[PDB]
């Protein structure tokens, strides 16, 4: 044996320990990670409400389904030192404000708001560590958003934009969009989701996503790509 | 953190008895922990030992298949279960907790103690000092021979000091020959060659009045010094 | 005919043995050597290689007793028949195991979550090994050497009185074989298409044709070996009596066991190298 | 308002001017005899034998 | 007027690097021409730490050399005994997005931080045999990205808002706010006599601080992108700095300037962590092609390679008698090679 006593009751200290990681490292693997970004005031505290400093955590339970939220809105620092480490999250919870195709930043009138949300979007979605990883896709303040229509035309935000000024083409409109900024439309997929104020679906919403991704994942893994 | 242990009493021979150890103010589930005897004035004798997570259990040669020793970890307590007891088992016994990883400190605290009375290879670790007197400012050394060299080849020698206070549990000293344990004042030293160690104490008060022994830990029947009682 | 039969079958034996080997070798390699057995889809994966090595390793054997007579001995008799029954029913429990994997997978990706790991793998991989061996166990007792026509041969000697066991050993390759195993496998599959169908992704035309892949190539490799088991059962009851019966028999033996076992060298290019993950492991190993 | 960081700046730069800078021959030399004084106890540069590696 | 102070800001720097100029009468390239080269250093993979489950980020050695301490994402701080591969700690953190790990010299302490803005500072030493949070340092308005211990209870963090910090522990509280950098903070280095510490920052900046004044003394450019790893000399009169320009470079702080620049056209990846060896012969510079390159710090010439993380090797140390270099990716796991 050539080990000690008290050698060998260390090799069975670690051993428990090793014993112990396995057990939470297989409780992590079960359980699903999600990464919540927005464009700064994009609705993003009304759903973390629904569904339930530096990074913001969320743990909430869904048909057996236990998830973690990271909200990563107040880091305000580069992007790029630290979205690495989100890697392998199950899903992008991106949530968009409707109601910003009118209204512009306060930093400079040149540079629009829904702008900004398309350009964290088109950087998010093309990012190269993030090219397999699913983004849902939340649209809120639809009721703000159907009653500004009528009053301000979309044109503002989109001056290409070419057809009828009613609520439901044009959140077709900017959900195509949205959709067409991804660049790899085979590796990954989009969820586009409309919520408001009073939803209470979309947690719902939230668990068939995963539950899509999670098939994807393991048809991958089941050697069925 | 309290190690107050309960039981003991008398016992006719041929019985059976439970003794229970109960632990607060640490960690139970990482400490391993172990059963040590005192005779009514005779030295210390391993007796049972419980690694964490009840992995590994091991027993003195005297006490083999009569006693079983286990633990509750959810409910913070050791259970020593007793059977054919005869009247060399008569003793002070002795709850004490170590844990085992690099640069720890083993055998650190000893409980109380419960009193029970019975109606009527290894390694020798020898001190032959038995008794020597001793005045306050003075500095004086204890010595501890062993059978084989505790020095294993990994460069731990494996001796431990522990002093044993007038009518109180005893104390680590010295763990693995040089090393002082937590709360232990700087006068005590310890050196040693492999096989003969000794203990100095620079300067004495009557706080570190007591009797001194040398446990071994390189193979697993542990075995105590006969102790060595300083007096005034 | 009869040496020109001969050569042939040498002939496809030698080169079902190599193709084989190196399917189930470059799996094994790239499993257990390379990387690690990440996913209990690797562990069951890695289960089948096994299996249909096992399989594989008999035909050498068969090989020389089709160039010359029977030498090897009784023992090694009893552990080529071993070989092959052990294999058989390994490698049909396997492809039922992996069936309902996947149904786990796919229908119930909650549950599969918490019910799919390394440790429920394992164990379940055990237990279909012992169940072969238990299976097998009463093949191997009948496998005797004997000296037939001056030429040593090793087959299932069956006295005029065990005839019956014979014909049940024939019906277990049959019901616990195919019947039990393919409504598993059958079931599994049918609702894994059902639910890609209704799915919302790109790879779920690429799953529906692997699916559809094993399905046909696991039927169309082992329904006809065990109709003409049933068969052959049903000649040796005495129901289908013929000498141009028992000759095309014996002839549908042969074709049906070549078009049966070539599933050692189909079933790694189907379940493995096809595959986006295998794929990539086989390019990281390539790339180093 | 950003005439009080340009002014930080200005006297940070004006901190960081009044150093005293010795030459890059002098540097380069003081480095390279700190290499050579300590290269015999480098065990990366100079293997050990075996006997007193830890990691065997 | 704010074009006046331009402009006297453009004429300090100007004068700055006139200075700087005439004080290069010659280059570390020359000085070292005629010393013999190292050679091919061939470095064997002695132990293989397992048991991290996510990337690992983090990793520091302990002064004995024996015991070092790693951070991965899978939310735990592993502390291992080199020498046999055993785990002495597995300490759960709150917070599982640990960019930084640190070991006190003394070793009865070990900092974590990452984007909880959070330095928390764990007890390994306690009467309770468990490890217990000791503090958790907070004001950093962005992700820690390196924590140094100077003693028990002094530590120095780098953060992402543009700032360095110097906490006290025993009260919880930033005695001295290092400021001056533009972009966030990534590695931080302190001198052998713990006075000076090196922070670079994403601004291809180095700027050099008096750990007890509080003003940066020097600032170091020349870097084309982020400064990911610093580290000091061990003469404490230079230093070393990685970037994503796949260049590293070496700074003299008396000199004021750079003295030569690491780099190889078949290289194009960045550098994540830089050490050097106990002589300061050997720069080990871990870069993200999942490989670690050692430098001839007085030749630019390639001393040897270290293969075998099959991800970006994120972290890498080196003991304090140079016995042994460990190397962590991440593909969860720690090689210690010699
Ligand atoms: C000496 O070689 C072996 C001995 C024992 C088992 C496998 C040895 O290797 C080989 C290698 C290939 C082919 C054979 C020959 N076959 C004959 C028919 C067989 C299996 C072995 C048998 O025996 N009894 C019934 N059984 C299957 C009957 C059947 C039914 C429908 C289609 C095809 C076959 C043996």
């Amino acid at each position: 044996c050539t080990l000690s006593a008290e050698d060998k009751a260390a090799v069975e200290r670690s051993k428990m320990i090793d014993r112990n990681l396995r057990e939470d490292g297989e409780k992590a693997a079960r359980e699903v990670k999600l990464l919540l970004l927005g464009a700064g005031e994009s609705g993003k505290n009304t759903i973390v409400k629904q569904m339930k400093t530096g990074i913001v955590e969320t743990h909430f339970t869904f048909k057996d389904l236990h998830f973690k939220m990271f909200d990563v809105g107040a880091q305000r620092s580069e992007r790029k030192k630290w979205i690495h480490c989100f890697e392998g999250v199950t899903a992008i919870i991106f949530c968009v404000a409707l109601s910003d195709y009118d209204l512009v930043l306060a930093e400079d009138e040149e540079m629009n708001r829904m702008h900004e949300s398309m350009k964290l979007f088109d950087s998010i979605c093309n990012n190269k560590w993030f090219t397999d990883t699913s983004i849902i896709l939340f649209l809120n303040k639809k009721d703000l958003f159907e009653e500004k229509i009528k009053k301000s035309p979309l044109t503002i935000c989109y001056p290409e934009y070419a057809g009828s000024n009613t609520y439901e083409e044009a959140a077709a409109y900017i959900q195509c969009q949205f959709e067409d900024l991804n660049k790899r439309k085979d590796t990954k997929e989009i969820y586009t989701h409309f919520t408001c104020s009073t939803d209470t679906k979309n947690v719902q919403f939230v668990f068939d996503a995963v539950t899509d991704v999670i098939i994807k994942n393991n048809l991958k893994d089941c050697g069925l790509f | 953190v309290q190690l107050v242990e309960s039981g003991g009493g008398l016992v006719q021979p041929g019985g059976s008895r439970k003794l229970s150890c109960s632990a607060s103010g640490f960690a139970f589930s990482s400490f391993g922990m172990h059963w040590v005897r005192q005779a009514p004035e005779k030295g210390l004798e391993w007796v049972a030992y419980i690694s964490s997570g009840s992995g590994t259990i091991y027993y003195a040669d005297t006490v083999k298949g009569r006693f079983t020793i286990s633990r509750d970890d959810p409910k913070n307590t050791l259970f020593l279960q007793m059977t054919s007891l005869r009247s060399e088992d008569t003793a002070m016994y002795y709850c004490v907790r170590s844990i085992y990883y690099y640069g720890s400190s083993p055998f650190d605290f000893w409980g109380q103690g419960t009193t029970l009375t019975v109606s009527s290879s290894d390694i020798v670790m020898t001190q032959a000092t038995s008794s020597v007197p001793v005045t306050p400012g003075e500095s004086v050394s204890i010595s501890c021979r062993s059978s084989k060299s505790l020095l294993h080849s990994n460069g731990n020698t494996y001796l431990y000091w522990f002093l044993q206070r007038p009518g109180q549990s005893p104390q680590l000293l010295i763990y693995r020959m040089s090393n002082l344990a937590s709360g232990v004042p700087d006068r005590f030293s310890g050196s040693g060659s492999g096989t003969a160690f000794t203990l100095t104490i620079s300067r004495l008060e009557a706080e570190d009045v007591g009797v001194y022994y040398c446990m071994q830990h390189l193979e697993y029947p542990l075995t105590f010094g006969a102790g060595t009682k300083l007096e005034l | 005919i009869q040496t020109n039969g001969k050569l042939l079958l040498a002939v496809f034996y030698c080169l079902l043995f190599v193709f084989s080997l190196l399917g189930n070798s470059l799996v094994i390699l790239v499993l257990v050597v390379c990387k690690k057995l990440r996913s209990i889809t690797d562990v069951y994966l890695l289960n089948l290689a096994l299996s249909d090595l096992l399989f594989v390793f008999s035909f050498p054997f068969q090989t020389y007793y089709l160039l010359d007579q029977w030498v090897f001995g009784t023992v090694m008799c009893k552990v080529v028949s071993g070989f092959y029954y052990i294999g058989f029913y390994s490698s049909m429990f396997f492809i039922t195991l992996m069936s309902v994997d996947r149904y786990l997978a796919v229908v119930h990706a909650v549950y599969a979550l918490k019910v799919r790991t390394i440790r429920m793998g394992t164990t379940l991989c055990l237990a279909v090994w012992l169940t072969a061996i238990m299976a097998t166990i009463p093949l191997l007792v009948f496998y005797q050497v004997a000296s037939e026509d001056g030429v040593l041969q090793c087959y299932s000697f069956y006295n005029q009185q065990t005839l019956k066991w014979k014909i049940f050993t024939n019906f277990k390759m049959n019901i616990l074989g195919l019947l039990i195993p393919f409504t598993i496998f059958m079931f599994c599959y049918i609702k894994i298409l059902h639910q890609l169908k209704r799915c919302q992704n790109h790879n779920k035309t690429k799953a529906i044709r692997l699916v559809l892949i094993v399905v046909i190539a696991s039927l169309l490799f082992w329904v006809p070996f065990n109709v003409v088991l049933f068969l052959t059962s049903l000649h040796s009851m005495h129901i289908l009596d013929g000498c141009s019966i028992s000759q095309q028999l014996t002839y549908a033996t042969h074709v049906t066991e070549i078009i049966s076992f070539t599933h050692c060298c189909v079933n790694p290019v189907i379940y493995a190298f096809v595959g986006e993950k295998f794929k990539k492991h086989l390019s990281e190993i390539f790339q180093k | 308002a950003s005439i009080a960081q340009a002014r930080k700046l200005v006297e940070q730069l004006k901190m960081e001017a009044n150093i005293d800078r010795i030459k890059v021959s002098k540097a380069a030399a003081d480095l390279m005899a700190y290499c050579e004084a300590h290269a015999k106890e480098d065990p990366l540069l100079t293997p050990v034998p075996a006997s007193e590696n830890p990691f065997r | 007027e704010l074009d006046q102070l331009r402009q006297e800001a453009e004429q300090l720097k100007n004068q700055i690097r006139d200075a700087r100029k005439a004080c290069a009468d010659a280059t570390l390239s020359q000085i070292t021409n005629n010393i013999d080269p190292v050679g091919r250093i061939q470095m064997r993979t002695r132990r293989t730490l397992r048991g991290h489950l996510a990337k690992i980020y983090a990793m520091h050695w302990g002064t004995d050399s024996r015991l070092l301490v790693s951070a991965s994402q899978d939310g735990k701080l592993i502390i291992w005994d080199s020498y046999t591969t055993n785990k002495v700690h597995a300490i759960p953190l709150r917070s599982s997005w640990v960019m930084t790990c640190a070991y006190a010299p003394s070793g009865n302490y070990v900092a974590c931080g990452g984007l909880d803005n959070i330095c928390s500072i764990y007890n390994l030493k306690t009467r309770e045999g468990n490890v217990r949070v000791s503090r958790e340092l907070a004001g950093h308005t962005g992700y820690l990205s390196c924590c140094r211990f100077l003693d028990d209870n002094q530590i120095v963090t780098s953060s992402g808002d543009t700032t360095c910090a110097l906490w006290d522990i025993e009260t919880g509280q930033q005695t001295t706010t290092f400021t001056g950098h533009t972009g966030d903070v990534m590695s931080l280095s302190l001198a052998p006599d713990t006075r000076l510490f090196v922070s670079g920052a994403c601004d291809a900046s180095a700027k050099l601080w008096d750990v007890r004044e509080g003003m940066c003394r020097q600032t170091f450019t020349g870097h084309e992108s982020d400064i990911n790893a610093i580290c000091f000399f061990p003469n404490g009169n230079a230093f070393a700095t990685g970037s994503d320009d796949a260049t590293c470079r070496l700074f003299d702080l008396r000199a004021d300037q750079e003295l030569m620049t690491y780099s190889h056209d078949n290289i194009i990846c960045g550098i994540t962590s830089v050490s050097f060896s106990k002589s300061g012969r050997l720069l080990l510079a871990g870069y993200d092609d999942f490989n670690c390159n050692v430098w001839d710090a007085l030749k630019a010439d390639r001393a040897g390679v270290l293969a075998g993380h099959d991800n970006r090797v994120s972290c890498l140390g080196v003991t304090d008698d140079g016995m042994a270099v460990a190397t962590g990716s991440w593909d969860s796991f720690l090689k210690i090679w010699n």
